[PDB]
């Protein structure tokens, strides 16, 4: 947990979610399900064009 | 900047493109598919010489 | 008139690798006019057959004798003189293989004709005349009426 | 200005399981809402993600810059990414409940009249599928009765549409080929396919799943894109499971029973390698045993009987799987290759194997015996960690 | 002819454990201490 | 706002009709299933669910000739409406003869 | 020598190479990642040298 | 802690007996000839009345009061 | 120690006579110890000595008589519905699971005041149980349901 | 030596099979220590193979 | 012959030992050459018939012939989960001292069924938590658990040392609002069983609340299923290949339900036959007899369906059925109406 | 009550972990009739508890 | 007080450890001759692998003491055997072995196959996606390192 690897070569971030996982064979393959609740959370920051 | 290798693997061939054992292609899977795809029933068949 | 082939075969054996499936069966037939070797893949269930049965078989290009080729699709509640109404089996299938025989490895005249009827095989083996008028991957329909 | 809007539909986001071994551990794929609470995908990807669905937790990251969202996009695409670099094999594939479903459609055996086998066309038309025509396939047998195979409903799944440019081609052996037939097996085991049309052989782990090359979807993926492959198999991952359902497929107490004759076969093939071990013990005890080249007298005498028992094991499950009936789920599981094989089958069936441990039999604990219910320096199979009953029958202590 | 076998022999098993077997063995430990 | 209709694609060809319908389950799609299958100038006739967490269905019906689609669609309504009716009056005849007789 | 090394148990079965009886078999138990066991077929008569999974 | 009102599977009001069936174990009725007479032909209303276990008495023998 | 049934020329020392007056009350577990009819065996012990598993096991040469077999599993195996017919791996996965399992903890349960208590609404006894849970009074207090 | 009417009295479950102190109103269980047994000979190989 | 086989197919289904074969419905157009399977409301009508065998309270069972089985599935599933119904969903609890949890009393109460006719009601519209005379109804429980003033001094059992320890439905009293009292006669709002048993008190304790009965679907929540078992059954048709007599008919009465195998004496040898099929339950236990498997044949009619529905006793079966009908109705009417707005 | 019953009869190693030996963590022979064979602790406590 | 939902983990008391993958309607699920509808459905290809036989025997077991109303024993190298249960299935009227006629709830038509039906003890564990869920805005950091 030093400073090289602890913080420097693996840290923590933010916008990110752990959630349990389940079957779904109605979704494509390159496309996932996400709760409401966890997309009520994480964010993107979008910038207003025309 | 020293260099490992001249060319990678001696050929400079993708592992994950690799469609044969070690080998870029197949021929015979390759003729065949040719053959099944583009049938043409109006042109003759060819000899050795040609 | 597209007959390509017209024959009648007498079944030699039922299952010579035992009951394999339910509803299908590998028939082996073999002709009485020419010598026309035959690996069938059939429904039994709806056309059952016997060891000591003989069928009249006709591989035609269309359905339809009067020699239109207009085969592009096949409604079966379409009601019109037609070849199934002369015949009592008839599958639609897809000529996908000719391949020759390789035991006589000099002066060969045997060929066989590999035939998907939807996964049922069907492999036509005898002298290239009678063959005549084969090709691969061509859509053709089957007809069979057993006969006393 | 800047605007933190919700996690929508389309966005591309990250998905990583905490147990990172190789880099398909870590894939960027397509953001969809649900009311529900889980992180739900495809089963296809279970294979990279090393995934079972037993309460694993899994992260998701979303990154915030639009050059990570399309480098995720590109170089993580889940259709972009789906052989991995160590060898080139294929690892998102079909997967179990797939490849059985798969292989029951594509028996020979199946036969569906024109509403059954429009509603399984029709039941993969769904998302981007909806504004393609059917191009229903014309029947094989129409004059008794209209039916269609299932080999021509799982072709519908590689060319839907007419407009479709895929034109799959395939010719290899199957996992049960005789190795005489050559596209003319008993077993029907050649898989054949020419234009996007399946025409002979029965779909199967070989062909539909990630072992290795030779793989319907890799040729897809190699042949005409990504795109294709990705559509036809989400088609088949669509479809597999309506006819799964509609048609049924369960074992019972019954589908593992053992037979008569193969209990008769049991008991004497038990009684023969008993005799010959010991035959053995006599031998090695009281007199000269012939003493295998390049090893001691007691390993050679290990040897044997491991020999001996393993014959016993092999001869029951051959003797198992000759008289085993088909429609049997686990027989029919293991000839598709979904899950399990013939070992455990015989294994549950016919006879246990021999206990080994560190490739050898079970070590003596205690003094000269492994457990004081036998006789000291006793080599007896059963005494030393052979299983003489089965699962079914019940393992002594 | 097989030799009898006892068919209530399991119940020598609950006589044991009114006195001894699942929590006896530390209830025993600390009383002795 | 309930059942909506779709093209097959930018042609907007009438042989080829999907019909979304919302609010619905499989008892009354397979029963239109059924009851337009019958329709001898019906080429393909398919319902399925988009997904079990909403509650609509898309159904396809592709016709033989130059039907709109959408005339079957209405004469397997009818029939089936007749059909329930039918069943209807037969469920009530029977349960008013079985309760006359039981006296 | 041939007759010590084939001192195993599987004969007259079919290898998913050349389909052929002879067949030298090695079954494994230790995965507990992959639940199923794991097979090593050695296939060799005319000295094929077969070596799998 | 208290019999269900109606069973898992099929949804039968099976609770309103639960106190019959009692009453059916404090006559000579088995638990075969009991379930039987409670007009139980599924299994799963059997299994419910069996396999329920009446623990509201300890946890009353626990209330305050 | 476990305790073991003495056999002597090919007979186990308890007999049928002996377990009715167990079973009626005459005697008990220290009855047996006293009698010479069931005794304790060390594992250095037991090393050196014979052991049956049932009577039809029994040979010439046996000293002693296993009770009875299933005492081999523990607590939580006990639980397991024929246990012998399923693999090891399954076997430790479920005790580790019963070892989570939500369920009744006891009948103070509603005044006892824990950091963290999981309860079941409908607790349902096992359909097939085992003597263990007999033993354990655990069909008193289940932690699951039969669906 | 309580009946479980007297267990009911002192809010204490009868099936509860104890063998747990109880400090600072946590439950603590010392678990069964394992240990070589002491005052005897043990012969091995060494290290290094002696 | 062949065309044996083809009937076979296209009527009857065949349960073998290993699997069941036939299941598909096929008479469709097109589907058979020699027959014209398109569709006649005339036919129809003339080969349909509705015949009830046994019909009581709580339960009906009835034979359909003609019918298929995407229109018998749809009645089914239409009466198991699209027949509204009056069940509580609001609970107002008042100082609940019972130790049953509040969220799990409000749960049983939730499964109680309510006598009320659905009918008489409408769906409440979203929102309006309060509820009007319409499209509600409110259920007061209020049970108090004391100690019997007079008692004997042991009073081992519950039921002498306390009175209302036992808190059945019987105990709750409908409300009425607005006009209810009027249009409802006194008798016909109450619990359904009045035997259920909500909960257990002691003496102290108090269990005090109201209940906003509104209506509801089964699809939404299964307390709104008014069928407790609502299916049905093709009906078995067995047949005997051979003449079966001798002691193996013995055989064949044991193989078979009691009921549907009867055995004779013709000429003084005995000889098994078919008295009532409907009875037979399918456990295909002929297949363990080696000889008799060459001799039967199980089948199911696929055009002859036995309905048995079991009702909780908010209202007779019957009237369940026609309800039924009648929310497939509807929806055809509305499918039809969005079809007609379309155009 | 079945994870406070399981744990009452709990045993540890002495070891603790210190090295992967992988001897100890194995099933012994002496472990008969006085030890579960089945039950242990899923992960890096399985074979030392 | 918490429903199962999506994500709940479930044990089977044979270490078959499952999670609530899809929650289906009554309508949807299939049902018996008598009209039962079984409540879980399992996947019966964890069965090869696992070699969970145990769990077979526990369902016949369980199903013929519901039928007779009898305890079964499964105690370890003992219990009630195969036969006893099979000989009770057969008095009641069922299948001596577990598969019965099985109708399918969405189309209405009766399977191919039968289908294995049984009660079984399941036992819910703690492990729930409620208490597992776990999203992070941007939120606080450590004093240390700024990280979360
Ligand atoms: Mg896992
Ligand atoms: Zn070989
Ligand atoms: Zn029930």
């Amino acid at each position: 947990q030093g400073r090289f690897r602890g913080n420097l070569s693996g840290k923590r971030v933010d916008f990110s979610g752990r959630t349990v996982i389940s079957p779904d064979p109605n979704l494509r393959i390159d496309e996932v399900a996400v709760p409401v609740h966890v997309a009520k959370i994480l964010t993107f920051p979008e910038k207003v064009n025309k | 900047g020293d260099i490992i290798q001249f060319i990678y693997g001696g050929d400079g061939l993708d592992p994950a493109a690799m469609e044969g054992k070690d080998e870029p292609l197949e021929f015979k899977r390759v003729l065949d598919n040719i053959k099944a795809v583009f049938p043409c029933p109006s042109e003759p068949a060819l000899s050795k010489n040609e | 008139a597209g007959i390509l082939f017209e024959d009648i075969f007498d079944v030699k054996d039922i299952d010579p690798e035992g009951k394999k499936f339910d509803r299908v069966s590998r028939l082996h037939c073999e002709s009485e006019s020419f010598k026309m070797d035959l690996i069938l893949d059939v429904n039994i269930q709806i056309y059952p057959v016997d060891l000591g049965d003989k069928f009249r078989l006709v591989i035609a290009s269309t359905l339809y004798e009067d020699g239109t080729l207009d085969d592009g699709e096949y409604n079966p509640t379409d009601d019109r003189p037609s070849r199934a109404d002369q015949f009592e089996y008839v599958m639609y299938g897809k000529v996908y293989r000719i391949e020759g025989d390789e035991t006589s490895t000099e002066a060969a005249t045997r060929l066989s004709a590999y035939v998907s009827y939807g996964g049922l095989l069907m492999r036509l083996q005898g002298d290239a005349n009678n063959l005549h008028g084969f090709e691969v991957d061509s859509r053709v329909y089957l007809l069979m009426k057993k006969l006393a | 200005d800047i605007v933190e809007r919700h996690l929508i539909d389309g966005d591309v986001v990250l998905f990583n399981r905490q147990p990172s071994l190789h880099k398909l551990s870590i894939m960027a794929h397509l953001a969809r809402v649900k009311p529900h609470r889980t992180f739900r995908f495809n089963e296809c990807v279970c294979t990279p993600y090393n995934a079972d669905f037993d309460g694993d937790e899994m992260n998701l990251h979303l990154p915030q810059t639009e050059e990570a969202k399309a480098e995720a996009l590109v170089l993580m695409g889940t259709k972009a990414n789906l052989v991995t670099p160590r060898n080139g094999e294929p690892l998102i594939a079909a997967i179990q409940d797939f490849l059985t479903g798969a292989y029951l459609l594509t028996l020979k055996d199946t036969f569906f009249d024109r509403a059954k086998a429009c509603q399984i066309i029709a039941s993969i038309l769904v998302g981007k599928d909806e504004k393609i025509k059917v191009r229903l396939p014309p029947p094989t047998i129409l004059k008794p009765v209209t039916l269609w195979t299932g080999k021509q409903i799982f072709s519908v799944i590689l060319r839907p549409s007419d407009d479709n440019p895929v034109r799959a081609n395939l010719r290899t052996k199957g996992k049960q080929y005789c190795g005489k037939g050559e596209d003319l097996c008993a077993n029907d085991s050649y898989v054949t396919i020419q234009n996007s049309e399946l025409m002979s052989g029965s779909m199967d782990k070989g062909t539909l799943g990630s072992g290795s090359k030779n793989n319907i979807f890799y040729i897809l993926l190699r042949d005409w894109g990504q795109n294709e492959a990705a559509d036809a198999m989400s088609r088949l991952a669509r479809l597999a499971p309506v006819y799964l359902s509609n048609r049924g497929f369960s074992i019972g107490i019954g589908d593992v029973t053992p037979g008569q004759g193969l209990l008769k076969a049991k008991y004497e093939l038990l009684n023969a390698g008993y005799k010959k071990c010991d035959e053995y013990i006599e031998a090695l005890n009281t007199g000269k045993l012939q003493q295998q080249p390049g090893c001691t007298a007691e390993e050679t005498l290990e040897a044997l009987i491991l020999k001996e028992l393993s014959v016993i094991r092999d001869h029951a499950g051959s003797a198992c799987l000759r008289e085993l009936d088909k429609s049997n789920s686990p027989l029919t599981m293991a000839l598709c290759g979904s899950k399990g094989s013939f070992i455990n089958i015989s294994q549950m069936i016919a006879c246990v194997g021999q206990q080994a441990i560190s490739g050898s039999r079970v070590p003596d604990g205690f003094e000269n015996r492994s457990l004081p219910h036998f006789e000291k320096h006793s080599k007896l199979p059963a005494a030393k960690g052979f299983v003489a009953n089965s699962f079914y029958s019940g393992l002594t202590p | 002819a097989p030799i009898p076998t006892v068919e209530e022999k399991w119940r020598l098993l609950p006589a044991f454990l009114k006195v001894k077997g699942l929590v006896k063995q530390h209830i025993d430990s600390f009383n002795y201490f | 706002k309930t059942a909506l209709e779709m093209v097959q694609a930018a042609g907007t060809d009438r042989h080829c009709v999907t019909f979304v319908l919302h609010e619905e389950d499989h008892t009354l799609g397979n029963s239109l299933r059924y009851m337009i299958m019958k329709n001898p100038e019906v080429e393909f006739c398919g319902y399925t669910t988009t997904h079990p967490s909403e509650s609509k269905i898309n159904l396809r019906i592709q016709t033989r000739g130059t039907l709109p689609a959408v005339e079957p669609f209405q004469r397997g309504l009818n029939e089936l409406m007749n059909v329930c009716q039918h069943v209807l009056d037969k469920f009530e005849a029977s349960i008013k003869d079985y309760k006359d007789q039981k006296a | 020598g041939a007759a010590a090394w084939e001192n195993v148990d599987s004969t007259a079965e079919s290898c998913p190479k050349c389909e052929h009886p002879r067949a030298y078999f090695m079954q494994l138990q230790t995965r507990s990642a992959d639940e199923p066991m794991t097979t090593f077929y050695k296939c060799c008569n005319a000295q094929c040298g077969h070596r799998w999974r | 802690m208290i019999i269900p009102v109606r069973c898992f599977t099929c949804g039968k009001i099976v609770g309103n007996k639960w106190e019959a069936y009692l009453g059916l174990l404090q006559a000579e009725y088995t638990e075969g000839d009991a379930l039987d007479a409670l007009g139980l032909k599924r299994y799963c209303c059997r299994r419910m009345l069996l396999a329920h276990v009446d623990l509201i008495e300890k946890l009353l023998n626990y209330a305050p009061l | 120690c476990r305790p073991y049934i003495i056999v002597k020329k090919q007979k186990p020392a308890v007999t049928n006579k002996h377990m009715e007056e167990l079973a009626q009350g005459y005697r008990n577990f220290e009855d047996f110890l006293h009698e010479s009819l069931v005794e304790y065996l060390d594992v250095n012990e037991e090393n050196d000595c014979n052991i049956a598993l049932y009577e039809h096991t029994i040979n010439k040469d046996t000293t002693h008589l296993e009770i009875e077999p299933f005492t081999l599993l523990g607590v939580c195996a006990g639980l397991i519905p024929y246990p012998h017919h399923n693999q090891s791996p399954r076997n430790t996965y479920q005790c580790a699971m019963g070892k989570q399992a939500m369920g009744t903890i006891g009948y103070n349960q509603r005044n006892r005041i824990d950091t963290l208590m999981y309860l079941l609404a409908y607790p349902q006894k096992p359909m097939v149980k085992t003597k263990t849970i007999e033993l354990i009074e655990f069909e008193k207090l289940p932690a699951g349901q039969n669906a | 030596g309580k009946t479980p009417a007297e267990f009911a009295k002192l809010n204490e479950c009868p099936l509860d099979p104890g063998g747990y102190f109880i400090v600072k109103g946590v439950e603590k269980v010392i678990l069964i220590q394992e240990q070589l047994s002491k005052n005897r000979i043990i012969v091995e190989a060494d290290r290094k193979g002696a | 012959a062949a065309s044996q086989a083809v009937e076979e197919m296209r009527s009857r289904v065949v349960l073998g030992e290993f699997g069941v074969r036939n299941v598909h419905t096929t008479d469709f157009p097109g589907n058979y050459s020699g027959y014209d399977d398109a569709w006649d409301q005339d036919r129809f009508e003339k080969n349909f018939r509705v015949d009830v065998v046994h019909m009581d309270e709580n339960s009906l069972e009835f034979d359909m012939v003609g019918i298929d089985a995407a229109i018998a599935n749809a009645f089914r599933r239409i009466l198991l989960a699209e027949v509204p119904t009056m069940a509580v969903e609001k609970v107002l609890v008042y100082n609940n001292t019972s130790i049953v949890q509040d969220e799990i009393l409000a749960h049983r109460l939730g499964l109680i069924p309510i006598h009320a006719d659905p009918r008489l009601f409408e769906y409440r519209n979203q929102g309006d938590e309060e509820g009007t005379e319409i499209d509600t109804l409110q259920f007061r429980l209020q049970v108090r658990c004391t100690r019997n003033p007079h008692a004997a001094k042991d009073s081992s059992d519950p039921n002498e040392l306390y009175v209302n320890h036992k808190v059945y439905t019987r105990h709750m009293t409908w409300i009425p609002l607005g006009n209810q009292a009027d249009l409802f006669p006194e008798g016909t709002i109450r619990p359904v069983h009045d035997d259920i048993l909500i909960a257990q008190l002691r003496p102290g304790q108090e269990i005090d609340l109201l209940m906003h009965c509104v209506k509801g679907i089964g699809k939404d929540h299964a307390k709104f299923s008014p069928v407790a078992t609502a299916s049905y059954r093709l009906l078995p048709d067995i047949t005997l290949l051979e003449p079966v007599e001798g002691e193996a008919a013995e055989e064949l009465s044991r193989c078979f339900s009691p009921g549907v195998i009867e055995v004779q004496e013709v000429q003084g040898k005995k000889v098994a036959r078919v008295a009532n099929p409907r009875l037979d339950t399918f456990s295909r236990e002929i297949f363990r007899n080696e000889k008799l498997k060459k001799v039967v044949r199980l089948a199911r009619v696929r055009d002859h369906y036995i309905f048995s529905v079991e009702s909780t006793g908010v209202l007779p079966p019957d009237v369940l059925v026609s309800e039924a009908i009648k929310v497939l109705m509807g929806k055809c009417r509305r499918f039809l109406d969005e079809l007609d707005a379309v155009q | 009550y079945i994870s406070a019953l399981g744990m009452m009869t709990r045993i540890s190693s002495q070891f603790e972990k210190t090295r992967k030996v992988s001897g100890p963590r194995s099933l012994q022979p002496s472990q008969w009739g006085m030890l579960c064979p089945s039950d242990t602790p899923e992960g890096e406590a399985c074979g030392l508890v | 007080t918490r429903r199962p939902e999506i994500g709940d983990k479930f044990s089977s008391r044979h270490g078959q450890k499952g999670v609530c993958g899809l929650i289906v309607p009554q309508e949807d699920m299939p049902f018996c001759d008598s009209g039962i509808c079984p409540d879980i459905i399992m996947n019966p290809h964890g069965f090869p692998s696992r070699m969970t036989v145990g769990k077979l025997i526990e369902l016949l077991a369980g199903k013929a003491g519901v039928l007779d109303g009898r305890f079964h024993y499964g105690t370890a190298f003992g219990g009630s055997k195969v036969k006893d249960v099979c000989e009770d299935l057969v008095r009641h009227g069922y299948n001596y072995l577990g598969k019965d006629y099985v109708t399918s709830g969405i189309t209405g038509e009766p399977l191919e196959a039968y289908i294995y039906f049984g009660p079984v003890y399941y036992q819910k564990l703690k492990h729930m996606v409620l208490d597992k869920m776990h999203a992070r805005a941007r939120g606080p950091r450590a004093v240390l390192t700024r990280q979360p």
